[PDB]
């Protein structure tokens, strides 16, 4: 909650975030992490 | 590793003793031979390196705090195993024997357990909201079931199809806690969950509305947040799949229960027969429709009951 | 198990070495 850092925002969501350094395998929407 | 055949003693995460299939070769390695081609549990090591190291013990005896989410992971993996092979006659998530890979202590303070399209992996929890996660047979069952999902429908992780997959690992994690047949229950998650809460869980099954999860197609939730509500709309799968089992009332539309083993005999011919990725409720509906009548017969009682389930879930 | 309570990056965003959601476009190599 609150996630102000800039440019997130909070969610009970998929496991992946979208971060720089996994992108050419993984992000929000192509995630290989079933909970 | 190749070594001997050995069984371990330890204790798991609630505190339980049990045995555990080893492999000895200088050390002794949390690698079961007797399943398939293996069960094979590791240590992320509070790192989030995949798999880890495979479990290695000096003694084969596994009484440390830090042991205690390895014990379970490989155990309830191991009866998640005997559940397939036993009630349905499916040899590991593939069919083909594929080895069970779990690890544990992955991260710090992870407050989750999931499957990634090879193993299972297991957070400690943060302590206070959760536990080390495979310490719940209905967890370990229900990721373990994402596989077999994976192998056999392919069900999209999303929208009603997503919802149906998370179903699906709710109805089975709960049969293999079933077939455990130690503290069996009909809600999700329970032994992991709010250590300083007794009674509650992360989902109920016999209850969907207990946790905000809708009980009717007329209250699913429609948009995006988790992946279109795959944890929250499975409510109204696993509120059909409860009546169908255990039968009651629900909106003032009565169903007759036919028991555990129906349930899961008629869930799993859809899923390994009537599904396919794009499946949404209406077809699961008619998946387990046709899966009974294969099974029963048109005019058996287990079709109408699946019949007035979905009736009274609002699946048409 | 369930879903994730977190914090996202925005969509065209992403996770820089600082921990800080930056524009996809200015991420580096890797
Ligand atoms: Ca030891
Ligand atoms: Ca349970
Ligand atoms: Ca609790
Ligand atoms: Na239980
Ligand atoms: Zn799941």
């Amino acid at each position: 909650l609150i996630c102000n850092g800039g440019h997130e925002y909070y969610e009970c969501g998929g496991a992946c975030d979208n971060v720089c350094a996994d992108l050419h395998i993984q992000n929000k929407t192509n995630c290989p992490i079933i909970n | 590793i190749t070594g001997t055949s050995t069984v371990g003693v330890g204790r798991g995460v609630l505190g339980d003793q049990k045995n555990i299939n080893t492999t000895y070769s200088t050390y002794y390695y949390l690698q079961d031979n007797t399943r398939g081609n293996g069960i094979f549990t590791y240590d992320a090591k509070y790192r989030t390196t995949l798999p880890g190291s495979l479990w290695a013990d000096a003694d084969n005896q596994f009484f440390a705090s830090y042991d205690a989410p390895a014990v379970d992971a490989h155990y309830y993996a191991g009866v998640t195993y005997d559940y397939y092979k036993n009630v349905h006659n499916r040899l590991s998530y593939d069919g083909n024997n594929a080895a069970i890979r779990s690890s544990v202590h992955y991260s710090q303070g992870y407050n989750n357990a999931f499957w990634n399209g090879s193993q299972m992996v297991y957070g400690d929890g943060d302590g206070q909201t959760f536990i080390p996660l495979s310490g719940g047979i209905d967890v370990v069952a229900h990721e373990l079931t994402h596989a077999v999902t994976d192998y056999t429908a392919g069900l999209i992780y999303q929208n009603e199809s997503g919802a149906i997959n998370e179903a699906i690992s709710d109805i089975f994690g709960t049969l293999v806690e079933f077939y455990a047949n130690k503290n069996p229950d009909w809600e999700i998650g329970e032994d992991v969950y709010t250590p300083g809460i007794s009674g509650d869980s992360l989902r109920s099954m016999s209850d969907p509305a207990k946790y905000g999860d809708p009980d009717h197609y007329s209250k699913r939730y429609t948009g995006t947040q988790d992946n279109g509500g795959v944890h929250i709309n499975s409510g109204i799968i696993n509120k059909a799949a409860y009546l169908i089992s255990q039968g009651g009332t629900h909106y003032g539309v009565s169903v007759v229960g036919i028991g555990r083993d129906k349930l899961g005999k008629i869930f799993y011919r859809a899923l390994t027969q009537y599904l396919t990725p794009t499946s949404n409720f209406s077809q699961l509906r008619a998946a387990a429709v046709q899966s009974a009548t294969d099974l029963y017969g048109s005019t058996s009682q287990e079709v109408a009951s699946v019949k007035q389930a979905f009736d009274a879930v609002g699946v048409k | 198990i369930r879903c994730n309570d977190k914090c996202y990056c925005e969509d065209g965003y992403a996770r820089d070495v600082n921990g800080k959601c930056i524009p996809i476009k200015d991420c580096p190599k890797i």
